[PDB]
């Protein structure tokens, strides 16, 4: 896929 | 100038090898079939690579396919040669294959696969004899990296893969890993913050395997004492201030003394003066069951401002702590 | 991965 | 430290 992903 | 340093051990490897042994630039990379392997889930994802269970269709082996980020070509082939030379060595990784997409250009890292356990159910449920055991399994592949005059760089609990139903140990993520070659000034920023050794943080670059031992330290003490991670910093420079705090000024401005370290003024006013904490002050009820007198000995040999006088993975694999597991 | 590379 | 007095 392709958005960061963070908590 | 500062004074320059040797490793202990395994000094003169690199130079007992055939240039291409750590030449990794020139390295040829054997490249495989892309089409042999179909992914099944995905494990995770790194700062350079997306991580999945997978299978080989040809023969319904299951492995770990390791997908590349755009990153330069020289750190990929670094760690393609690191991990063909440690291959076999007992708790690394196993490197599998090694395929690129014909199209995308994309390349890939195959792996044996390994079924971790979430860390968090991993410390609930690991006794005094599992620390000792799992830190020798450890050992046994530090040992054999350094043997094959390689620094990991990078130990630190994401990268070791414990599989306790299986007792399995694997230390992975050989990205930041590097050949040793006595009088070289290497890099300081690696390892990841809580987990970087003294020399890193003066800014000492003549390090050696012995880095890879301070690491083993921070996880131990996390470990035994129940406080992940054992040194809590905010930054580099306070990094250095929580391992003052504990090991005290005094040895610190001996080790920096010895080596002819300059430190920004600054950084001196800031570390202050703290007197050395002795082990047993870190003991509490709720961790008490994991530390014996041996271990508290053990991680005193391996905390320690000098590399130079840090246990070597040969010297801590003959260490009491380790009795009940070997013999 | 706090870091990266060496030089 | 901000200043350069090297050897
Ligand atoms: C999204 O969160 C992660 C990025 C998507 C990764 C899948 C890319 C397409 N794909 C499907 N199977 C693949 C194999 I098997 C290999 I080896 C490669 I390289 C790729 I690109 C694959
Ligand atoms: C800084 O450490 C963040 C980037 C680290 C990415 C870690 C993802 C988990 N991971 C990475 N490589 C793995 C292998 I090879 C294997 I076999 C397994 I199981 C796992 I989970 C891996
Ligand atoms: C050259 O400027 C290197 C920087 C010197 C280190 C200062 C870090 C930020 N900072 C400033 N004062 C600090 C104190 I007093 C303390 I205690 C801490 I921990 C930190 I981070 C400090
Ligand atoms: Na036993």
């Amino acid at each position: 896929x392709d958005d960061d992903d963070d908590k | 100038g500062p004074v320059p340093s040797r490793a202990r051990v395994y000094t003169d490897v690199n130079t007992h090898r055939p240039r291409e042994y750590w030449d990794y630039e020139s390295h040829v990379v054997e490249w495989g079939n892309q089409d042999d392997y179909q992914l099944v889930r995905k494990l995770g994802r790194g700062k350079y690579s997306e991580v999945f269970e997978a299978i080989n269709i040809t023969n319904n082996e299951k492995v770990v396919v390791k997908i590349l980020k755009p990153v330069k070509k020289k750190k990929i082939k670094r760690e393609i040669k690191i991990l063909e030379n440690l291959r076999g060595g007992p708790n690394i990784i196993t490197l599998a294959d090694i395929v690129k997409d014909p199209v995308s250009r994309t390349p890939a890292l195959v792996f044996e696969h390994v079924n971790n356990t979430d860390f968090k159910q991993l410390y609930q449920t690991l006794t005094d004899y599992d620390i000792r055991f799992y830190m020798y399994e450890i050992l046994k592949a530090l040992d054999y990296c350094h043997s094959m005059g390689i620094m990991h760089r990078d130990v630190k609990p994401h990268n070791v893969m414990i599989d306790h139903e299986h007792r399995k140990l694997r230390l992975i993520d050989w990205g930041l890993a590097e050949f040793y070659h006595p009088g070289q000034e290497y890099n300081v920023r690696v390892a990841s913050r809580y987990f970087k050794g003294p020399e890193l943080l003066v800014d000492y670059q003549m390090y050696d395997y012995s880095l890879d031992m301070w690491s083993l330290g921070c996880m131990l003490a996390s470990m035994i004492f129940r406080k992940e991670p054992f040194f809590h910093g905010h930054d580099n420079y306070d990094q250095l201030v929580r391992i003052a705090k504990v090991l005290g000024t005094e040895d610190l401005y001996d080790y920096i003394d010895k080596y002819n370290i300059e430190l920004d003024p600054r950084f001196n006013d800031i570390l202050g003066r703290h007197s050395r904490k002795r082990w047993e002050r870190f003991v509490h009820s709720e961790n008490q069951h994991l530390v014996s007198p041996e271990a508290l000995d053990f991680l005193d040999k391996l905390l320690r401002y000098d590399h130079q006088s840090r246990l070597t993975a040969r010297e801590a694999m003959e260490h009491p702590y380790f009795y009940t597991v070997v013999k």
